[PDB]
């Protein structure tokens, strides 16, 4: 009977719950074991593994040019390298995504693009399903 | 649950004059029971107005219908400043509190309870932070192990979280760093004074002695948070239920690696902590241990091999994997303690029974290594043992 809502909408009442039980707790965990040297960082060479690429979204086997290159490389540098850490970036991230905005919002937040068509247009190319 | 519990006690008062006794009036006065009878979180209307018409008649119980003193004054409190709790009395919960601590009938257990209010104060930020902390500390202390089941968390809880925000918090990470800079500050002034006006000098010397009192005072409240972790650790022991408490020690092994000369506050404790429970934290802890003879690194590595003997299987995944981590491209002093790691592995390795175990924990590695390393002539999906050797 339902659109995408109500028990989706549950959820969604259900969704920032969390964080009034207990705001310090998922970022304590996460930050815990992100003070010793994870890969808090994306490797340039993996960059390009992954979105199917290639010449479609599922591939057959072993294929062109063995696997679009053995698709493999690695060294970072200078550029683009997160300061000490972008998990303590990523740390103000997610007290900002757990953050005067209201809670009803937040599913709204994630309706208000949710059956948005404008971003189905830009996304990863080729597999795209309304239903 | 209880529509006419009430309406049943009112039987007993009923045959008033032909009472064998007015115990049967002291019955209904041991009422939390009778404050759980909503208590238990009544959902639907959320479990709002039943209880404050509760007390009340408890009240009456301390009053109305019998005239008797006992640590039922304060239970009938700590019942109302939880229903202030739940609206906004915001005071008049501390109220209550102090009207409890004002009297003395009871035993230091309700003091301990007393101790949830003056926390609740310590966010409402009332008074000074020495004197209430002295006032929930000596209590907590004096009559430790009157109560185990709940007692255990809040105790841990209330010597912990003041605490911790002493060990950071923003307005106090700005004090505590200015403080540093102008210890910094100081170092520097004593340098030139090292080689005309003593009068620079004696005042430079009265400043060190008032930033080395908060410098020993951050430090002593550090070593505290050391020891609260160290609770906290017991309060694992006593109950399972926080993995925030697991976070929350591994914030503290951590800035134990941080902090290079907290390890001998942290030293003792870690004895007898089973740190078994910290299964989520666990190969990241392992990961931790280090090579060389500090103490932190001595007990992590007591720690893992205790792991091992005790029941490795849980993480003998992540140990199997860390060995299974094999690579010699890396170089460092990591290098080296891996090498120590290895050796620490073959040290657990000893005993027979768990050799027998490691043994195939590191053959079962080598087998799905070959699996793995097995991609050959571009087979059919099913694969047959044969074709590997």
């Amino acid at each position: 009977i339902t659109g995408v809502e109500g028990v989706f909408r549950r959820c969604m009442e259900f969704t920032l719950e969390t964080l009034r039980r207990e705001e310090d707790s998922l970022l304590s965990v996460l930050e815990v074991l992100r003070y010793d040297p994870f890969s808090w960082l994306i490797s340039p060479l993996r960059r390009m593994k992954k979105q199917k690429m290639q010449l479609e979204n599922f591939n057959q086997p072993e294929s062109g040019n063995i696997t679009t290159d053995a698709s493999r490389d690695p060294k970072i540098q200078r550029n683009n390298v997160s300061g000490e850490s972008e998990a303590e970036r990523a740390i103000l991230k997610v007290r900002q995504k757990l953050s005067t905005l209201s809670v009803e919002a937040s599913v709204g937040e994630l309706i208000r693009i949710a059956q948005d068509p404008s971003y189905l247009a830009l996304m990863f190319c080729g597999w795209s399903a309304f239903q | 649950l209880l529509e006419i519990r009430n309406v049943l006690l009112s039987l007993l008062q009923s045959h008033k004059q032909l009472d064998l006794s007015d115990d049967l009036a002291s019955f209904r006065k041991y009422y939390i029971l009778e404050l759980l009878k909503i208590s238990e979180s009544f959902l639907i209307v959320d479990n709002l107005q039943n209880a404050f018409s509760v007390a009340m008649l408890s009240d009456a119980l301390y009053r109305k219908f019998d005239l008797a003193d006992e640590n039922l004054k304060h239970d009938i409190d700590f019942l109302s400043s939880k229903i202030l709790w739940q609206r906004d009395e915001k005071i008049d919960a501390i109220g209550m509190l102090s009207e409890s601590l004002s009297k003395t009938n009871s035993s230091i257990f309700p003091s301990i309870s007393y101790a949830y209010l003056g926390n609740w104060l310590y966010t409402t930020k009332s008074e000074k932070t020495e004197l209430v902390s002295k006032n929930y500390f000596e209590k907590s202390l004096s009559h430790m192990s009157h109560l185990n089941a709940k007692e255990k968390a809040k105790i841990y809880c209330m010597f912990a979280q003041f605490c911790d925000n002493n060990y950071s918090s923003p307005d106090l990470t700005e004090d505590f760093k200015r403080m540093e800079k102008l210890y910094f500050e100081k170092k520097n002034d004593i340098q030139q004074l090292e080689r005309l006006k003593n009068h620079h000098s004696r005042e430079m010397s009265s400043f060190i002695i008032d930033e080395r009192e908060y410098l020993r005072m951050s430090t002593f409240r550090s070593k505290m948070l050391t020891q609260s972790i160290t609770h906290y650790l017991k309060c694992l022991s006593e109950s399972d239920e926080n993995d925030v408490l697991i976070s929350r020690c591994c914030t503290m092994w951590l800035s134990n690696s941080h902090l290079d000369e907290l390890n001998n506050s942290l030293q003792h404790y870690l004895q007898n902590l089973p740190c078994k429970k910290f299964i989520p934290v666990f190969y990241q802890l392992a990961a931790r241990l280090m090579n060389e003879n500090s103490k932190f690194q001595q007990s992590l590595t007591s720690i893992c091999y205790n792991v091992g003997r005790n029941h490795p299987y849980h993480s003998l995944h992540v140990l199997f994997s860390l060995v299974s981590n094999v690579p010699e491209i890396e170089n460092l002093d990591a290098g080296s303690r891996y090498r120590a790691v290895k050796k620490i592995l073959d040290l657990l390795k000893v005993n027979q029974g768990l050799s027998n175990l490691v043994t195939k924990l590191l053959c079962s590695f080598e087998n799905y290594v070959s699996l793995a390393e097995w991609n050959p002539r571009s087979k059919v999906d099913s694969t047959s043992f044969s074709r590997f050797p």
